């Protein structure tokens, strides 16, 4: 069934699994028309599909041309997402295919279940976690590749950079979610925290800066303060 | 008009005959039911006074043989049997009629209720859902499970309804996943109607039989099947106009006949609200929607 605080360590066992987040698949800007009506202009999106144990990110760029001439785009987006996830499983060798796919939004369960009927042994599950994967487009290098795309494209990343060389996947995921939660709650402050010190750089083959263990503790502590902060500024406490 | 003679009534029992029912006291001098309209299937059903557990009964068609009921004290139920000796049977019935030991099937002449609930129901098709080929009548009870229920255990004692499953490869064509899941016309028209049922009459017949087993026996699997078959039509954007018009009539009479007090367990709120208010066919069941709103507006 669903995934919550009680079975959290299941994410980091040795059964292959993927999280699917569809929150950035269909992205629009809303604007006024010359007649003073309102219209939307779609922009490129992405499917965020993440192996939480390995950090492997399968970033499917959704080009705005996939919406051309289509109706009910919020509903098509869920099915497009399911189609692309299913095509990804099919493209993987049997021993790399997931045993479970966890969707971050319950509206994805039926579209993915239907696209995966050929894979009856793959469990499709919801979660009760409030995961911050929508903030994936606050990662500059991911946002850049999505915005530059002129056609549909799959780009592969490791969202943990080299962290698993030094920490466990539990810890790596907890750092990732803290960074993403921060970027989601105040993007500017979050980004300031991460880049204030120009001596610490982001390697060309990475997404995040090259922090030492000690610098990560400091960073992690700043992101918590930021999250606690915005929570006060928000509720007045 | 035909007759179903009862050897006797050794245990106190509520007897059902189609949509009618009456009480028989233990060892009351009751020898059966007469004046049963020829031309329709019928169901004769039972609930013992001492154990309302297990409603059970027999679907039958008097044109297919001479049937009588005799209590079995070993198996503890009223059993339908066939009498092959036609002369022995006419002789047995005429004695009980002359002594007036039979209830009369009480058909009011304005009353098409039973016709309207069994219009498409045929004994030959019943016998394929209820497999027991040595008899011409079919036994059903509250606890019998359906073939699809056994998939999710005795197969001989199952209800072999047509399996309908909206998230199945049968229902969903590769490459039309969204299209076929949100508009089930393919599954209704090509897979089920053209493929399996051959025509709408056989479809409506199974639907009508499913309803009747749900209402008369509280057979949960039958209720699931009734709702599935309604939802499949209601969730199809493309349905022949005559099937929609007939579906509206069929359901109207089913809703009209349902006991007012059993609505809470026999009617699936989600299916009905979806069918009447959200589905492609939300504007196509005028009669059914009017009786549902006036009789069970709570459910909606
Ligand atoms: O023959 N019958 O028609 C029949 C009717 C009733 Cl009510 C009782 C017994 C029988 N038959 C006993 C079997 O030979």
């Amino acid at each position: 069934g669903a995934m919550n605080s009680s079975n959290y360590a299941e994410l980091f066992n040795n059964d292959i699994k993927l999280f699917v987040d569809d929150t950035n698949v269909y992205r629009v800007t809303v604007h006024k028309t010359f007649e003073g009506n309102v219209a939307t202009k779609a922009i490129n999106g992405c499917i965020f599909t993440l192996n939480p144990k390995t950090g492997h990110l399968f970033l499917k760029i959704i080009h705005t041309s996939v919406w051309a001439g289509q109706k009910r785009l919020s509903q098509l987006a869920k099915w497009k997402t399911a189609e692309e996830v299913s095509a990804l499983v099919r493209s993987l060798p049997k021993e790399e295919q997931p045993k479970q796919i966890i969707v971050t939004r319950k509206a994805m369960l039926d579209p993915l279940e239907v696209h995966m009927l050929d894979f009856p042994n793959i469990a499709i599950r919801p979660t009760e976690l409030r995961l911050p994967f929508s903030a994936a487009m606050s990662i500059d290098k991911l946002s850049d590749v999505v915005m530059k795309a002129t056609e549909p494209q799959m780009v592969l990343f490791n969202i943990y950079d080299d962290w698993l060389d030094r920490i466990s996947s539990y810890t790596a995921f907890s750092r990732l979610t803290l960074l993403l939660r921060a970027l989601k709650t105040n993007e500017e402050s979050a980004k300031m925290i991460l880049l204030s010190d120009p001596t610490i750089t982001i390697k060309s083959y990475h997404l995040w800066p090259s922090f030492t263990d000690e610098q990560w503790i400091t960073i992690e502590s700043q992101m918590r303060d930021l999250i606690l902060t915005e929570y006060g500024r928000k509720y007045n406490v | 008009m035909n007759t179903v003679p009862f050897t006797s009534a050794p245990i106190e029992v509520t007897i059902g005959i189609d949509q009618y029912s009456f009480n028989v006291k233990e060892n009351q001098p009751f020898h059966g039911i007469k004046d049963i309209p020829i031309g329709h299937v019928h169901v004769i059903h039972f609930q013992h006074a001492d154990n309302s557990s297990m409603r059970y009964g027999y679907w039958f068609d008097c044109r297919m043989g001479n049937f009588y009921i005799q209590y079995d004290p070993k198996d503890g139920l009223y059993k339908m049997m066939e009498e092959r000796d036609g002369a022995k049977f006419e002789n047995i019935v005429h004695n009980f009629k002359e002594r007036q030991m039979m209830v009369s099937y009480p058909k009011i002449d304005e009353d098409d209720t039973w016709y309207n609930l069994t219009e498409f129901v045929q004994m030959d098709k019943i016998r394929k859902i209820v497999r027991k080929d040595e008899n011409q009548f079919s036994y059903v009870d509250s606890s019998m499970t359906t073939v699809q229920e056994n998939e999710l255990s005795d197969p001989a004692h199952s209800l072999n309804y047509t399996v309908i499953n909206f998230k199945s490869r049968e229902a969903i064509r590769p490459g039309h996943e969204m299209e076929d899941f949100l508009d089930k016309s393919y599954y209704l028209n090509t897979v089920m109607l053209q493929g399996i049922f051959k025509n709408s009459s056989n479809y409506f017949g199974e639907l009508q039989f499913a309803f009747l087993n749900a209402m008369f026996f509280g057979n949960y699997g039958s209720s699931l099947q009734w709702h599935a078959m309604i939802e499949l039509i209601c969730s199809s954007a493309t349905v022949p106009k005559h099937m929609l018009d007939k579906l509206d009539e069929i359901l109207y009479y089913q809703i009209k006949t349902l006991p007012e007090q059993y609505s809470d367990i026999l009617l699936n709120e989600r299916v009905w609200n979806i069918c009447l208010y959200s589905s492609f066919q939300k504007n196509s069941l005028h009669n059914t929607e009017k009786i549902m709103e006036n009789k069970y507006p709570e459910l909606l």
